C-alpha cells in the first residue's frame, strides 16, 4: 500500500576530517518475505556516490537513469560530475515527476575533486535538497537512524573512527526495524581512495 | 529576368504586389455598385445585368446583410464577395457573443480589413477579387465604407466601384457639393436609382434590374432593410424622369 | 501569355481571369446536353445520356438529393457525386435538426460557397461539373444553374452541355407558354423534350438514351428511364 | 464578505468590507474588494480570493484590448465579459461578482453575477455571506435617485449591520464613488460605523 | 505556391543516382583528410585540419575527433555543424542501449542506426543530406576491434584501413601498398602519419594541423582504453617517425 | 539565377532583395512624418493628404493609439499599417496582463522588430512594407522615440523623420541640435513643442499647411492622444504671430 | 514554517525560521526559506518545501530573461504576476505560500501569495504554521514610519514568536533587508538562539568494535 | 499555411552550400569586430556604426551579456544577432541552469548557439543566419576562452581574431602583437589599436563598444550575503572608461 514501505532498506551518510562515509543494508523483501540478501543501495558515478531507499524498481530505474545522465555529462563537459552539481541534477530530475513521483529517498555523498571539501546531501521523493554538515538518513528506519546519529555523532572524525560510528549507527537502527538488515555495507571515502566493507549483523 | 507577377506574397522591384493589382482588374470588370451616406443612415444600390428573359426578377439577390444593422454590396467576383460576408457574419456574431452589443461599423470594417490583408501575405492564397461597399447605423451615427482587394478601406461620403465607377463618382461629387448640410434618407434612395441608371451607359447593350437597400435610424429604425414594391417603383420612376 | 497563369487556381492573370476555373468550365461544354424548365406547379429536368460503345451503358445524369430536391449533371461525373452528396447532407441536416425541408435557394448558396473555397486555395483544383437543380420548397417551384466558379442563378429555364445554346434560345422563345403549364405534368415534360432536341445534331433520342425527372406540388422527386419514357419520343 | 453597489441621481457607489478569512482565522483585515477593470468601471468581489482575482485580471485585460480598438466600453459590455468567464467555467469557479460603472450617456448602472453565471441588471445589488442579514433593511430603505450624501449613508448603515451579524465580514468599510466628476475613494473605520 | 522553389532533394537522376547524395560527397572530397587503421592490438585514428592560422587555439580544440562512447570513437570529414547533430544522437543511442540491456552497445548496431538516420534524409522529408562522412573506431566482446565508414548515402562498410575526405583515392592506394595483418599498433601509427604526409596539400605536416587517437586495450590493465593525443604528444611522435 | 529575388533567401552578394523592395513600398503613400522630444513630452507630426473629395477626412489616419501611453505612426500602405497596429495593440495588452506593468516604448519596438526579422528569415511570410515609429513618455527613460523597419532593425532617436523627403527634415534637425547643444526641445508645455515640430516641417519641406494637411499625436505623462483639426488650427494661429 | 515581512520608511525586510519537517520529525535544522528572485527581489517560502524552491527558481529564471530582454531592473509586481498565474493554474496542487518583497525603480513593495494563487498587499505580513504566533507580535508592536533597525527588530521578534510557540517552527532566524538606494543584504543565520548544548559523554568507539566480514578496494579510474 | 517544409540550402554540383557561402559574404560586408585573450582575461570590441547623427548609440548594444561569465559580439546583420542573443540566453537556462543550478561552460553555450544556427541551414523554409559571432567567457574548470561561430554552425577556439570588413588586415596586426604572457590591460591596449585601422571617423568611447571577461565584480552583483556568489565576470566599459586609455594610447 505504501510504496516506501514494501521493499524496506536504509541508507546513512556521515562526514569527518577530510572524509565522508555512506552506508546501506542489503535487504530486499516484500512485506514479511525476505527475498534477497544481496540488494545493494549504494552506487557511484566517478567519485560521486549516491544511495537510494524506497520502492526498489524505482531505485533500479533511478540508478540506470543517473548513469545515463552522468555518462552524457562527462562526454560533453570532458570532466567527471561533482557532488554539488550532481545533487542539483538529482533534484530537477525528481521534481520533473512532481505529480507522479518516484517513491525514493536519495542520498548523495562524495568529495569535491577541486576544493577537497567533504559533501553530503539528502532528498525527499520530489527533490527537496536537504544539505547537512554532519549526517543524512533515509529509508524505513530513518527514525531509528536519526536518534542513533544525533547521539553517536561528533564532528572531525578520522577515517578509521568514522567507520566505527557509522556502522554502529546503522546496525542498532536496523535491529529495531523489521524491514531493514540482512547484511550491510559501508563505504569509507577519502580524496584519493575509497574503501568498501561488509558488516556482520543479525540475520533475522 | 522578372516573373514578379506569378506569386502572391512577392514584392516587385518598385514595391508592389502585382497579384493584388491583377485582382483589381477582376473588380473593374464586375458590375457597378455604390453607397450613399446620409444625415441619419446609409443607402446601398446595385446593377443586375439581365442576360436572358429567363432570369427570374427580384430573385437573384446581391446585397447581403451582416447581423441586423450592417449591409454589404460588392463588385467583382460574386463567390468571393459571398465568402467575405460569411466571414463578416461570423465576425459580427463572435463580437455580439463576447461584448453583448452589436458590432460597431468601424470595428466591423477593420475585421474585414484584417482578413483581406491576410490574403496578400502568403503565396498559398489568392487575393480577393472584390471591392466591397458596406456600412450601417451604430451607437454614434451612420458609417459608410469601401474595401479594396489590398485590404485598404476608408470612410466615405459616397462610394462607388465596378464597371461604371467613373460615371458614379462624378455624379456623387456633385451631391456632396449641392447638399453640404447632409442629405435625407428618403432622398438618397431616389438619388441612388439615378446613379445606377446613369452608370449603365458603360454597358447599355444589355437590359438590367435594380436592387436597393437602406439602413436609417429614423426610417428603418436602424436596421438593414431592402427596398420593396412602392418605394422601389418610386425610385425607378425618378431615374426615368431624370434620364429624360 | 496564358502559359504562365494557368498552373493553379491561386494565380490571377494580368487581365484578371482565373484560367483553371475557365478550363473547368470547358469540361462542361464537352459534356452531354441537359435542360431545366419550370411552371408554378412543377419543375422539370430532361437529360441526354452519353454512352461509350453500343456495348456500354448510358451513364446517368440525374441524382436525387431529397424528397423535394435533386439535380442534373454535365461534366465530370465523380465531381457530381461529391457535390450531390453534400447537398444530400445539407438537406439531411436541415431535416434532423430543424425538421425543415432545406429551401432550394439556400441549396445554391451552399453549393456556391463550397465551390468557391476550391478557387482560392493552393493545391485544390476547381470542380469540373455544372449542375441544374430543381426543387419545390415553401415558395413554389424553382430551378437553379450551377457553374464551378461559384455563380448560381435562379431561372425559369436553362440548358448546359454540348450545343446547349440551341435549347436555350428555344426556352427563351417559348417563355409565355411553358411557365403557364400549371397542373399538367405531361405538357411540361413534353415541353422539355422539345427543348433538348434543339441541341441534338447526330443522333435521335432513344428509349435507353433519354432521362427525365420531375418534382412539384403533388409530385415528389422521381427518376424516369427505359420504357417509362417511351411516350415522350 | 459583505458587498454592495448602488445607483443614484449623479452616478453609482460601490461598497465592501475588508475581511478575508480561512475558516475562522482572519487572513487579511484591510482587503480591497473593490477592483478597477476600467477607468470608470469597477467590480465587487465575493467568493474565492484566488478565483475573483484571476477573473478580474482577465476582464481588465479584455477591456484594455477593447479600448485600444473600439474606445470606451459600456458597463453592459464589462458585464458580458464577466458573465462569459463565470458561466462558461461555472464548474471550476466559486465567484459572485457585482459589476458597477458610470457612463456619461447611461449615468449609473449595476449588474450582478451570482454563482450560476447569470446576469441581472438592478438599481442596487447586495452580495456576499453578510448580505443575507441586510435584505430586509435594504428593501425598506432604498429609494431611486438619492443624493451622494444619502447613498453613502445607505451603504454605511447596511454594511455595518452585515458586519455586525456576519462573522465573515468586518474590518473597515471601503467605498468607491463613480460620477462624471471622476473617481472617489472613501474609508470608514470601526469606531465610526459600529456606533450607528 | 511553394512548388516553384522546391529543389526536390530526394529524387533520382535519369541515371539512377541521388543528386544531393552525390553533390554532398563532392563536398566531402574537399574537406580535411581522415585516416583509420586497425591493428591486431588496437586501432588508430588520425586527421588533418584544413590550414588555419597560428592564432588558432590547439589545446581546447577537438574538431575532427570525437568520443561517442566509453569504447567507440569517430573521425569526421565534412561540415562540423552537421556532424555534431549526428554525434549527439549517436551518444544518446548508446546510452539508451546501455539503459536497456545493461551492456555497452556493439559497434555495428551504433553504426547502423546513424547510417539509417542518414538514409532517411535520402528518401523522405525533402531536406538536404548531412554533408558528413564518418570513420568509426570501437571495441566489443563479439568482434573485438572494428573499423567502419559511413557516408551521406546511408551506406556503411567495414575496413582494415580506410580514409575519408580529400585525396582518398591517393591515400587508399598507399595503404593498400603498406598495410599487413600482423601489424602492431605502433606500426599502424607510423603508416597513418606517412600516408597523410604524402597526400598533404600544404607545405609541411606539423603538429598544430594534426589530431590523433588510439582505442588500444591495455597490455597490463587488460581492458579497453581510449586516448586522444594532446598537442605535446603529437609533437613528440612526429619527431620519432622522422618529420620533425 | 532568378528566384533569389522572390523569397527571403540570400543573393550571391549576400543581400535580401525582398527586404530591399519592402523599403521601397513604405514610400507609396507619399507622406512625410517627423518626431521630436520635449522636456517631458513627445510629438509626432505626419502629413495628412486626402486627395479624394468623397472620403471622410477623419477616417484617413496613419497615427495609432497602441496603448494609454504608447502611440505609433506608420510610413507605408494602410492595410499593412493596420496589420502592424492590431498586433502592437494585442502585444501591448498581453504584456500588461502577463507582467503587471505597462509595456515600455523600447520594449514594444524590440518585439515588433523581432517579429519583422522573422519574416526576413522564414519564406512563407512576406515582410510588411511599413516603417513604424513609436512614441511615449516612458516612466524610466522619459520622452522616447523608437523606429522599426522591414529589415527588423530598431534604434532610439533624439528626433527622427520618415518618408520620401526624409533627408530634408533630417538635415534641418541635425543642424538645430548642433546649434542648441542639448538633445531635446527645451520647452515646458507640449503646446509649444507641437508648434516647434510644425515650424521645422514647414521650413524643411518648404510648404505651408492648413488644419487639414496635418495630423498630430502627443505623448505626455501617462497619456498619448491625437489632436483634432481644431487643436491644430489653434496651434497654427500661434505660429503665424511670431514670424 | 514561520515567515514574516515588514515595511519600513526606506524599504522592506523579510525573515524566516530554519526548521524543515517531515511529519513530527525535523528533516533539516538549518534550511534557507529565503529565495533570490533577482538581486533586489527576495522571497520567503512556506508550505511544500520543493514546491516553494521550484516555483521560486522558475520565476527567478524567467525574471532574469525578462530583465535582459527589456534592459530594465525587474519589478516586484512582475514576479508577483508570474507566480500567482502559475500557482492559480495548478489550482493549489503546488502548495507554495510566498511572501514576496523588494525594491525597484518604482519604489518598495511587500506582497503575499497563497497556493491557490490569491495575493494580498500590506505593511506587515506572515504565513506558515507559525503565522498566528508571529501576527500576534506584529499586531502588538507595529507602528507607521519604522526605521530600518526597528523593522529588523520587529520581524526578528515575530519569527521568534513562531520558534518558541509553534512546533512547526524552530532553530535559527534568517533575515534579508532590501533598501531603496542600496544593494539588498542577506543575513543568513541572523540569530542562533538554539545552539545544542555540549554532550555529556563521548561515543567514539574503541577501534575494532564492529565485526567485519569482507574487505575490498573500490575503483574510480579510467 | 507554411508550404515550405523543404530545405532552402541545398548542395550545388560543385559541393558548395550556396546559402551559407552567401551568408558569409554578408558577414564580410558588416562592421569589423575582434577578440583577444590574455592570461587573466578576455576582451571583445567592435565599432558602433551609426545609422543617423540623430540616432542614440546607447540604445543599440552590439556587445551583449549572455551569462554573468559569458559575452557576445558580432559582424554582419544586426537583427539576426539580436534574436540569436535572445535564444542564446534562453537556451542557457532551459538546457543547463534549470538542470544543474549553475551556468553553462563557455564551450557548451557556444555549442548550443552553433546548433541553433545549423538548424537554419537544414530546416524547411529558412535561410541561414547572416552573422558570425565572437563569444568570450570564463568557467571554473576551463579558464578563459574565445570562440568564433560561423553561419554554417561551425566553431573554432581563438587566442585572438577579428571578423567582418578589415578582418584580414586586423588578423595580420594581431599576429604581430599577441603572446602567451599578456595581461588583460595589454590586451585592451592592442584591441584599441587594432580597431583604429578599421575606423575612419570619430574614435572615442561614443563610437566604440568594448567589454571584458575578467575578475569577479562584487559590486555589480546587486546583493551581499552568499559567500559563494562573487559577481559577474562580464563587464561592459563606459564611454568614459574607454577615453581614459585613449588619452595615453
Ligand atoms: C467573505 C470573507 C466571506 O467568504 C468574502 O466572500 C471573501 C471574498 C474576498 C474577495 C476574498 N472570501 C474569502 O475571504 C474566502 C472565503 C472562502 C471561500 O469563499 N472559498 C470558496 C474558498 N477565503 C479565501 O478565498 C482564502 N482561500 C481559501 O482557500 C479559503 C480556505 C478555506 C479552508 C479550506 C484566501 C483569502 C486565502
Ligand atoms: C513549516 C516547517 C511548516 O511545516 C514550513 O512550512 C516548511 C517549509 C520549508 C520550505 C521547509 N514546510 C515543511 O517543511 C513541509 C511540511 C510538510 C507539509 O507541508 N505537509 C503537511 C505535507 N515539509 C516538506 O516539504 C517535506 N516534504 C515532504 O514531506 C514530502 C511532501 C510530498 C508532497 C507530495 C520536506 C521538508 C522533506
Amino acid at each position: 500500500s505504501d510504496p516506501s514501505s514494501i521493499n524496506g532498506g536504509i541508507v546513512v551518510a556521515m562526514t569527518g576530517k577530510d572524509c565522508v562515509a555512506i552506508a546501506c543494508d542489503l535487504r530486499l523483501g516484500s512485506q514479511s518475505l525476505g527475498v534477497s540478501n544481496k540488494f545493494e543501495k549504494i552506487f557511484h558515478y566517478g567519485h560521486v556516490f549516491l544511495g537510494i531507499t524506497g520502492l526498489a524498481t524505482d531505485v533500479t530505474t533511478l540508478n540506470e537513469m543517473f548513469r545515463y545522465k552522468t555518462n552524457l555529462y562527462k562526454l560533453k563537459e570532458e570532466r567527471a560530475i561533482e557532488p554539488e552539481t550532481f545533487t542539483q541534477l538529482v533534484s530537477s530530475s525528481l521534481y520533473e515527476r512532481r505529480f507522479g513521483p518516484y517513491f525514493v529517498g536519495p542520498v548523495v555523498a562524495g568529495i569535491n575533486s577541486k576544493s577537497g571539501k567533504p559533501f553530503i546531501a539528502g532528498f525527499d521523493l520530489i527533490g527537496c535538497i536537504d544539505e547537512a554538515k554532519d549526517f543524512i538518513v533515509s529509508g524505513t528506519a530513518s527514525d531509528q537512524l536519526f536518534g542513533m546519529c544525533e547521539s553517536l555523532y561528533e564532528p572531525n572524525l578520522e577515517p578509521e573512527d568514522l567507520f566505527e560510528t557509522i556502522s554502529q549507527a546503522l546496525l542498532n537502527a536496523a535491529d529495531r526495524d523489521a524491514l531493514s538488515g540482512w547484511g550491510a555495507v559501508v563505504y569509507i571515502i577519502k580524496k584519493d581512495e575509497v574503501v568498501k566493507r561488509y558488516l556482520k549483523m543479525r540475520q533475522d | 529576368g522578372t516573373g514578379y507577377d506569378l506569386s502572391n506574397s512577392v514584392f516587385s522591384p518598385d514595391g508592389r504586389n502585382f497579384q493584388v493589382e491583377y485582382a483589381v482588374k477582376a473588380v473593374e470588370n464586375g458590375t457597378t455598385s455604390i453607397g450613399i451616406k446620409c444625415n441619419d443612415g446609409v443607402v446601398f444600390a446595385v446593377e443586375k445585368l439581365i442576360t436572358s428573359k429567363l432570369l427570374v426578377p427580384q430573385k437573384n439577390v446581391k446585397i447581403q446583410v451582416v447581423d441586423r444593422h450592417i449591409g454589404c454590396v460588392y463588385s467583382g467576383l460574386i463567390p468571393d464577395g459571398r465568402h467575405l460576408v460569411n466571414r463578416g457574419r461570423e465576425e459580427a456574431a463572435s463580437f455580439k457573443k463576447l461584448y453583448k452589443t452589436p458590432i460597431p461599423i468601424p470595428a466591423f470594417a477593420d475585421r474585414l480589413g484584417q482578413y483581406v490583408q491576410a490574403h496578400t501575405l502568403y503565396n498559398s492564397v489568392r487575393p480577393f477579387g472584390v471591392s466591397t461597399i458596406f456600412g450601417g447605423v451604430d451607437k454614434n451615427g451612420a458609417h459608410l465604407y469601401m474595401l479594396e482587394p489590398s485590404g485598404s478601406y476608408w470612410g466615405y461620403k459616397g462610394a462607388a466601384t465596378g464597371k461604371g465607377r467613373q460615371s458614379a463618382k462624378a455624379e456623387l461629387e456633385k451631391l456632396v457639393d449641392h447638399h453640404p448640410e447632409g442629405l435625407s434618407a428618403r432622398e438618397a434612395v431616389k438619388q441612388a436609382a439615378k446613379i445606377i441608371y446613369l452608370a449603365h451607359e458603360d454597358n447599355k447593350e444589355k437590359d438590367f434590374e435594380l436592387e436597393i437597400s437602406w439602413c436609417s435610424l429614423s426610417e428603418t429604425n436602424g436596421l438593414h432593410k431592402f427596398v420593396k414594391g412602392d418605394l422601389l417603383q418610386e425610385a425607378i420612376d425618378f431615374a426615368q424622369k431624370e434620364i429624360n | 501569355f496564358r502559359n504562365n497563369y494557368d498552373g493553379d487556381t491561386v494565380t490571377f492573370s494580368p487581365t484578371g481571369r482565373l484560367f483553371q476555373v475557365e478550363y473547368a468550365l470547358e469540361a462542361i461544354k464537352q459534356g452531354s446536353v441537359t435542360v431545366g424548365l419550370r411552371s408554378n406547379t412543377h419543375a422539370v429536368l430532361v437529360a441526354l445520356k452519353r454512352n461509350a460503345d453500343e456495348l456500354s451503358s448510358y451513364q446517368k445524369k440525374i441524382i436525387k438529393c431529397d424528397e423535394h430536391m435533386g439535380l442534373s449533371l454535365a461534366g465530370l461525373a465523380p465531381d457530381a457525386r461529391v457535390l450531390s452528396n453534400y447537398l444530400r447532407q445539407q438537406c439531411n441536416y436541415s431535416s434532423l435538426v430543424f425538421n425543415r425541408k432545406l429551401a432550394v435557394e439556400r441549396a445554391g448558396h451552399l453549393l456556391c460557397d463550397k465551390a468557391q473555397k476550391n478557387t482560392q486555395s493552393y493545391g485544390g483544383r476547381p470542380y469540373g461539373v455544372g449542375l441544374l437543380i430543381i426543387g419545390y420548397d415553401k415558395s413554389g417551384a424553382h430551378l437553379l444553374e450551377f457553374q464551378p466558379s461559384g455563380n448560381v442563378t435562379e431561372l425559369y429555364g436553362t440548358a448546359i452541355g454540348a450545343r446547349s445554346q440551341g435549347a436555350k434560345t428555344y426556352l427563351e422563345r417559348t417563355l409565355d407558354t411553358f411557365i403557364k403549364i400549371d397542373g399538367n405534368p405531361d405538357e411540361l415534360i413534353k415541353a422539355g423534350v422539345e427543348a433538348i432536341s434543339q441541341s441534338l445534331r447526330d443522333e435521335s433520342l432513344t428509349v435507353d438514351n433519354l432521362s427525365i425527372a420531375i418534382v412539384g406540388k403533388d409530385t415528389p422527386f422521381t427518376i424516369y428511364d427505359g420504357e417509362a419514357v417511351a411516350k415522350y419520343i | 464578505t459583505s458587498i454592495m453597489a448602488v445607483t443614484f441621481k449623479d452616478g453609482v457607489i460601490l461598497g465592501a468590507d475588508s475581511r478575508t478569512t480561512t475558516g475562522a482565522y482572519i487572513a487579511n483585515r484591510v482587503t480591497d474588494k473593490l477592483t478597477r477593470v476600467h477607468d470608470k468601471i469597477w467590480c465587487c468581489r465575493s467568493g474565492s480570493a484566488a478565483d475573483t482575482q484571476a477573473i478580474a485580471d482577465i476582464v481588465q485585460y479584455h477591456l484594455e484590448l477593447y479600448t485600444s480598438q473600439y474606445g470606451t466600453p459600456s458597463t453592459e459590455t464589462a458585464a458580458s465579459v464577466f458573465k462569459e468567464l463565470c458561466y462558461e467555467n461555472k464548474d471550476n469557479l466559486t465567484a459572485g461578482i457585482i459589476v458597477a460603472g458610470y457612463d456619461d450617456k447611461n449615468k449609473g448602472e449595476v449588474y450582478t453575477i451570482p454563482l450560476g453565471g447569470s446576469v441581472h441588471k438592478l438599481p442596487y445589488a447586495i452580495a456576499g455571506s453578510g448580505s443575507t442579514f441586510i435584505y430586509g433593511y435594504c428593501d425598506k430603505n432604498f429609494r431611486e435617485n438619492m443624493s451622494k450624501e444619502e447613498t453613502v449613508d445607505f451603504i454605511k448603515h447596511s454594511l455595518s449591520q452585515a458586519i455586525k451579524w456576519d462573522g465573515s465580514s468586518g474590518g473597515v468599510i471601503r467605498m468607491v464613488v463613480l460620477t462624471a466628476a471622476g473617481v472617489e475613494r472613501l474609508i470608514f473605520y470601526p469606531d465610526e460605523y459600529e456606533q450607528l | 505556391g511553394s512548388r516553384r522553389y522546391d529543389s526536390r532533394t530526394t529524387i533520382f537522376s535519369p541515371e539512377g543516382r541521388l543528386y544531393q547524395v552525390e553533390y554532398a560527397l563532392e563536398s566531402i572530397s574537399h574537406a580535411g583528410t581522415a585516416i583509420g587503421i586497425m591493428a591486431s592490438d588496437g586501432i588508430v585514428l588520425a586527421a588533418e585540419r584544413k590550414v588555419t592560422s597560428t592564432l588558432l587555439e590547439q589545446d581546447t580544440s577537438t574538431e575532427k575527433l570525437y568520443k561517442l562512447n566509453d569504447k567507440i570513437a569517430v573521425a569526421v570529414a565534412g561540415l562540423t555543424a552537421d556532424a555534431e547533430i549526428l554525434i549527439n544522437t549517436a551518444r544518446i543511442h548508446a546510452q539508451n542501449y546501455l539503459k536497456t540491456y545493461n551492456e555497452d552497445i556493439p559497434v555495428e548496431i551504433l553504426v547502423r542506426r546513424l547510417s539509417d538516420i542518414k538514409q532517411g534524409y535520402t528518401q523522405h522529408g525533402g531536406l538536404r543530406p548531412f554533408g558528413v562522412s564518418f570513420i568509426y573506431a570501437g571495441y566489443d566482446d563479439r568482434y573485438g576491434y572494428q573499423l567502419y565508414t559511413s557516408n551521406p548515402s546511408g551506406n556503411y562498410t567495414g575496413w582494415k584501413a580506410i580514409s575519408v575526405g580529400a585525396n582518398t583515392s591517393a591515400a587508399q592506394t598507399l595503404l593498400q601498398m603498406d598495410y599487413k595483418d600482423d601489424m602492431k599498433v605502433d606500426d599502424a601509427i607510423e603508416l597513418a602519419l606517412k600516408t597523410l604526409s604524402k597526400t598533404t596539400d600544404s607545405s609541411a605536416l606539423t603538429y598544430d594541423r594534426l589530431e590523433f587517437a588510439t582505442i588500444r586495450k591495455g597490455a597490463n590493465d587488460g581492458e579497453v582504453y581510449q586516448k586522444i593525443f594532446k598537442p605535446q604528444e603529437i609533437k613528440d611522435i612526429l619527431v620519432k617517425t622522422g618529420i620533425t | 539565377a532568378g528566384y533569389d529575388r522572390h523569397i527571403t533567401i540570400f543573393s550571391p552578394e549576400g543581400r535580401l532583395y525582398q527586404v530591399e523592395y519592402a523599403f521601397k513600398a513604405t514610400n507609396q503613400t507619399n507622406i512625410n512624418s517627423l518626431a521630436v522630444r520635449g522636456k517631458d513630452c513627445t510629438v509626432v507630426i505626419s502629413q495628412k493628404k486626402v486627395p479624394d473629395k468623397l472620403l471622410d477626412p477623419t477616417t484617413v489616419s496613419y497615427i495609432f493609439c497602441i496603448s494609454r501611453t504608447i502611440g505609433m505612426v506608420v510610413n507605408g500602405p494602410i492595410p499593412d499599417a493596420r496589420n502592424a497596429a492590431l498586433r502592437a495593440k494585442a502585444e501591448a495588452a498581453e504584456f500588461r496582463y502577463k507582467y503587471g506593468y505597462d509595456m515600455p516604448c523600447d520594449v514594444l519596438a524590440k518585439r515588433m522588430a523581432n517579429l519583422s526579422q522573422i519574416y526576413t528569415q522564414r519564406a512563407y511570410m512576406r515582410p510588411l512594407g511599413v516603417i513604424l515609429t513609436f512614441v511615449s513618455v516612458d516612466e524610466e527613460l522619459g520622452p522616447s522615440i523608437y523606429k522599426t523597419d522591414p529589415a527588423g532593425y530598431y534604434v532610439g532617436y533624439k528626433a527622427t523623420a520618415t518618408g520620401p523627403k526624409q533627408q530634408e527634415i533630417t538635415t534641418n534637425l541635425e543642424n538645430h541640435f548642433k546649434k542648441s547643444k542639448i538633445d531635446h526641445i527645451n520647452e515646458e508645455s507640449w503646446e509649444k513643442v507641437v508648434e516647434f515640430a510644425i515650424t521645422h516641417m514647414i521650413d524643411a519641406l518648404g510648404t505651408e499647411f492648413s488644419k487639414n494637411d496635418l495630423e498630430v499625436g502627443v505623448a505626455t505623462k501617462d497619456k498619448f492622444f491625437t489632436l483634432s483639426a481644431e487643436n491644430i488650427e489653434e496651434r497654427l494661429v500661434a505660429i503665424a504671430e511670431q514670424d | 514554517t514561520t515567515i514574516v515581512g515588514v515595511k519600513f520608511n526606506n524599504g522592506v525586510v523579510i525573515a524566516a525560521d530554519t526548521r524543515s519537517t517531515q511529519g513530527p520529525i525535523v528533516a533539516d535544522k538549518n534550511c534557507a526559506k529565503l529565495h533570490r528572485i533577482s538581486p533586489k527581489i527576495w522571497c520567503a517560502g512556506a508550505g511544500t518545501a520543493a514546491d516553494t524552491e521550484a516555483v521560486t527558481q522558475l520565476i527567478g529564471s524567467n525574471i532574469e530573461l525578462h530583465s535582459l530582454y527589456t534592459s530594465r531592473e525587474p519589478r516586484v509586481v512582475s514576479a508577483l504576476q508570474m507566480l500567482k498565474q502559475h500557482l492559480f493554474k495548478y489550482q493549489g496542487h503546488i502548495g507554495a505560500y510566498l511572501i514576496v518583497a523588494g525594491v525597484d525603480p518604482t519604489g518598495s513593495h511587500l506582497f503575499s501569495i497563497h497556493a491557490h494563487g490569491s495575493t494580498d498587499v500590506g505593511y506587515y505580513l506572515s504565513l506558515g504554521s507559525g503565522s498566528l504566533a508571529a501576527m500576534a507580535v506584529l499586531e502588538s508592536h507595529w507602528k507607521q514610519d519604522l526605521t530600518k533597525e526597528e523593522a529588523i527588530k520587529l520581524a526578528s521578534d515575530a519569527i521568534q514568536a513562531g520558534i518558541w510557540n509553534d512546533l512547526g517552527s524552530g532553530s535559527n532566524v534568517d533575515v534579508c533587508v532590501m533598501e531603496i538606494g542600496k544593494d539588498a543584504e542577506y543575513l543568513r543565520n541572523y540569530l542562533t538562539p538554539n545552539v545544542r548544548e555540549e554532550k555529556q559523554k563521548s561515543y567514539k568507539f574503541p577501534r575494532g568494535t564492529t565485526a567485519v566480514l569482507k574487505e575490498s578496494i573500490v575503483n574510480i579510474c579510467d | 499555411t507554411d508550404r515550405y517544409s523543404f530545405s532552402l540550402t541545398t548542395f550545388s554540383p560543385s559541393g558548395k552550400l550556396g546559402q551559407i557561402d552567401y551568408a558569409l559574404t554578408a558577414v564580410k560586408q558588416g562592421v569589423t569586430s575582434l577578440g583577444i585573450k590574455a592570461t587573466n582575461g578576455v576582451v571583445i570590441a567592435t565599432e558602433k556604426k551609426s545609422s543617423s547623427p540623430l540616432a542614440m548609440s546607447e540604445t543599440l548594444s552590439k556587445v551583449s551579456l549572455l551569462t554573468p561569465d559569458i559575452g557576445a559580439v558580432y559582424s554582419g546583420m544586426g537583427p539576426d544577432y539580436r534574436v540569436l542573443v535572445d535564444k542564446s540566453r534562453k537556451v542557457a537556462h532551459t538546457s543547463y541552469k534549470r538542470i544543474y543550478g549553475e551556468y553553462p561552460p563557455t564551450k557548451l553555450l557556444v555549442s548550443e548557439v552553433a546548433k541553433i544556427m545549423q538548424e537554419a541551414t537544414q530546416s524547411g523554409g529558412v535561410r541561414p543566419f547572416g552573422v558570425s559571432l565572437l563569444i568570450a567567457g570564463h568557467d571554473e574548470f576551463n579558464g578563459f576562452s574565445l570562440y568564433q561561430v560561423d553561419p554554417s554552425g561551425s566553431y573554432f577556439p581563438w587566442k585572438a581574431t577579428a571578423i567582418g570588413k578589415g578582418s584580414v588586415a586586423a588578423k595580420t596586426f594581431l599576429e604581430k602583437r599577441w603572446n602567451d604572457e599578456l595581461e588583460l590591460e595589454d590586451a585592451i591596449h592592442i584591441a584599441l589599436l587594432t580597431l583604429k585601422e578599421s575606423v575612419e571617423g570619430e574614435f572615442n568611447g561614443d563610437t566604440i563598444e568594448l567589454a571584458i571577461i575578467g575578475d569577479e565584480n562584487p559590486d555589480l552583483l546587486g546583493y551581499t550575503g552568499i559567500p559563494t556568489d562573487k559577481g559577474p565576470r562580464f563587464r561592459k566599459l563606459t564611454s568614459q572608461e574607454i577615453n581614459d586609455r585613449l588619452e595615453a594610447l
